[PDB]
């Protein structure tokens, strides 16, 4: 889920970057360091909104670097299991359906699908209709889901969706 | 209310000069005109005389406090 | 570089002590 | 197409085909191309038939790029053109130069024309040299530190018309002053010796003059002798006015009207 | 243990500030507006893109003033902060749909009490 927290980072700065646009360079090196990453603590971090303050830079004894403990205010996206979200349907396959929740994608097997939404590989579009062909659920549909299990894969989140609850379809 | 001595002790001068000369040798933009020398300790010493070293000194006090003093604030001794 | 900052300089004013009288030239208009 | 694997339908006219000349039969350059096509450069490719070969136009032993004008990889020929042309009042100058050689081109323009040149100190910098007086030029090394943004470097027309054109218009008025001089560049030894010679002919009326520095351009010299001791007061010309004793005057006349009633103090 | 259905959240995330899907879209759009300008700047990643379209598909409203409204009326009640976005993006039609989807809404309020709020949302939906 999209949240708004104030995060901190300490960055090292090579002495060639001293001089007049120092703090501007700290900004640059923060924008292109903690953007679009993900963690098993805070999760996927979308972008940084503002920079609260730059600490005072403590010159490292021995080496020329000076590190700058900066606190920033960014929007982070952390799904929890059991949250009920909307997503768009990306790929319809007999092994399972693929959706995409913003920066993180999920997958729904026919085990999570009750038997109403049957396969449709005879049609050019693989969809999951029912027996009388009224509820057509194909690719590129805003289909809700419920995250039933989370998984982070080396700075990459991968949850798992389901279709067991009612009112999980077209709005 | 800074209460420490207003003079740069002789240990701060050694460490400020060594540190500033390391930063200069790692290509940091000098604060003073070079009349044509190239050693980083001679440059750091020239900058110290011009009181243009961009470093502040955080003097911890024994109770846990501390005071920051710019280098251009305190009186250089030698 | 060989061409440093020229206008970032600090113009020092010169102090003096000349206790003179008032016999100088008048002012004019600004137009 | 079965052996060399490169036909004439891939290589087209107009596109540059790198022809590596490795040898020459009589006067040409017959070598191989990248696709194994035997690139036989003719005498029009080197531009010499009874003289030495096209060594300046085709690199002998190396690959030389030329405009492809013949698709004959099956004919053991390569019409690759050895020529580079076969493959294809307040002025503002530009420069896509050093400081010594730039000093020789900025002496022939008039007063007010501002040149544009890259800097020589640092990176992503630009120096604004604008004409001040006879031999006086202020090289505004922006980062004369004039702090600007990063959107304005795409259009180089407003940083002059907002910061240098008014500065040149304020500097031109002192040149057309009624008491102006040069003293061979604004020398400090030549200006103290003029006030002591002008005070003797008229002890009652005290004159004043105005001059600028050659080594510190942008600062004018306003010297005055209230008594038998020469005294020099400095003043800075700004893009918004003038800097005299820290008071900013919008127009050029208010500085003199503020000075005529300020030099009569005992100091 | 971490299940938002039973409202259990880590200490680092308990004091966190929730955001709405239409809400963050305006921030992302604004940052896109800032970065699309100011040249000699890096272009935006594809992760930025994949979240732009994502919140763009679910923009229940595009007015700036519409956003603080729908939260002003929610925080006036005694709901959790976690309920603030899931119940403001999905916009269920009946309160039974809301209580069936969200297990913490069951027994938490009165059915008509819930449904009045739900109708407020459909009125606010552009």
């Amino acid at each position: 889920m999209f949240y708004h927290i104030s995060l901190e980072h300490e960055i090292l700065l090579h002495p060639r970057y001293f001089g007049p646009n120092l703090l501007n360079t700290v900004k640059q090196k923060l924008f292109t360091e903690v953007e679009g990453t993900c963690t098993g603590k805070y999760g996927f971090v979308i972008a940084v909104t503002t920079i609260d303050n730059i600490g005072a830079g403590v010159i490292q004894p021995g080496r020329g670097f000076v590190l700058y403990p900066v606190k920033y205010k960014a929007i982070v996206f952390r799904p929890f299991k059991g949250e009920v979200v909307d997503a768009v349907v990306t790929q319809v396959n007999k092994v399972g359906l693929f959706t995409e929740i913003g920066p993180m994608s999920c997958f729904i097997s026919r085990h999570s699908i009750p038997s109403e939404m049957e396969f449709d590989p005879n049609s050019n579009p693989p969809c999951y209709k029912t027996m009388d062909e009224d509820i057509v659920i194909q690719q590129d549909d805003e289909i809700r889901l419920k995250i039933v299990g989370t998984r982070v894969d080396k700075n990459d989140i991968f949850a798992i969706g389901s279709l067991m609850d009612d009112y999980l379809g077209l709005v | 209310k800074r209460i420490t001595t207003p003079y740069m002790t002789k240990y701060e001068r050694a460490r400020v000069l060594g540190t500033r000369a390391l930063q200069i040798a790692m290509c940091a933009p000098v604060m003073v005109e070079l009349e044509g020398e190239t050693d980083p300790l001679l440059i750091a010493m020239k900058e110290l005389k011009a009181r243009k070293i961009p470093i502040i000194i955080r003097r911890y006090l024994p109770d846990g406090s501390y005071e920051d003093w710019g280098v251009d604030e305190l009186i250089i001794s030698d | 570089g060989a061409t440093p900052a020229y206008g970032a300089w600090s113009p020092s004013v010169g102090s003096g002590m000349t206790p003179g009288a008032a016999g100088f030239s008048p002012s004019a208009a600004s137009d | 197409n079965m052996l060399t694997k490169e036909t004439p339908e891939t290589f087209y006219i107009g596109k540059l085909i790198i022809c590596n000349v490795t040898g020459i039969a009589h006067i040409g350059v017959k070598t191989r191309l990248d696709n194994g096509v035997t690139g036989f450069i003719p005498t029009k490719f080197l531009s010499d038939k009874v003289v030495k070969r096209p060594e300046e136009r085709v690199k002998v032993g190396m690959t030389v790029h030329c405009r492809i004008m013949k698709i004959d990889i099956e004919k053991f020929s390569a019409d690759l053109t050895c020529r580079t042309s076969d493959l294809m009042i307040a002025h503002p100058s530009f420069h896509n130069i050093n400081f010594k050689q730039a000093e020789k081109m900025m002496e022939t323009m008039d007063q007010g024309d501002v040149i544009i040149r890259p800097s020589s100190k640092g990176e992503n910098h630009l120096t604004v040299t604008w004409k001040v007086s006879d031999g006086i030029y202020q090289h505004v090394d922006v980062r004369a530190t004039l702090w600007i943004n990063s959107e304005e470097f795409e259009d180089l027309d407003e940083i002059v018309a907002r910061y240098v054109q008014p500065m040149a218009s304020f500097a031109r008025d002192l040149l057309n002053h009624k008491y102006y001089q040069d003293c061979s560049g604004g020398d400090r030894k030549k200006l103290e010796e003029l006030l002591i010679k002008t005070k003797k002919e008229k002890p009652t009326f005290i004159p004043y003059f105005i001059c600028a520095c050659k080594e510190l351009p942008g600062k004018f010299l306003l010297g005055y002798q209230p008594r038998g001791k020469p005294r020099i007061e400095y003043v800075t010309v700004t893009p918004e006015g003038f800097r005299y004793r820290g008071q900013i005057f919008p127009t050029v006349n208010g500085l003199f009207r503020w000075f005529k009633d300020h030099y009569q103090d005992p100091v | 243990e971490e299940d938002a259905s039973q409202l259990i959240f880590p200490k680092e995330f308990e004091t966190a500030e929730t955001l709405l899907n239409s809400e963050v879209h305006m921030l992302l759009e604004h940052r896109k507006q800032q970065n699309e300008s100011a040249e000699d700047e890096q272009e935006l990643s594809e992760v930025f893109m994949k979240t732009l379209n994502y919140t763009a598909r679910f923009s229940r409203f595009k007015n700036r003033e519409t956003i603080a409204s729908v939260r002003s009326l929610l925080l006036q009640k005694k709901l959790h902060k976690f309920e603030l976005a899931c119940l403001a993006n999905l916009c269920p039609e009946t309160a039974e749909e809301s209580k069936a989807l969200i297990p913490s809404l069951e027994g938490r309020f009165e059915d008509e009490e819930l449904q009045q709020i739900l109708d407020d949302i459909q009125t606010k939906r552009s």
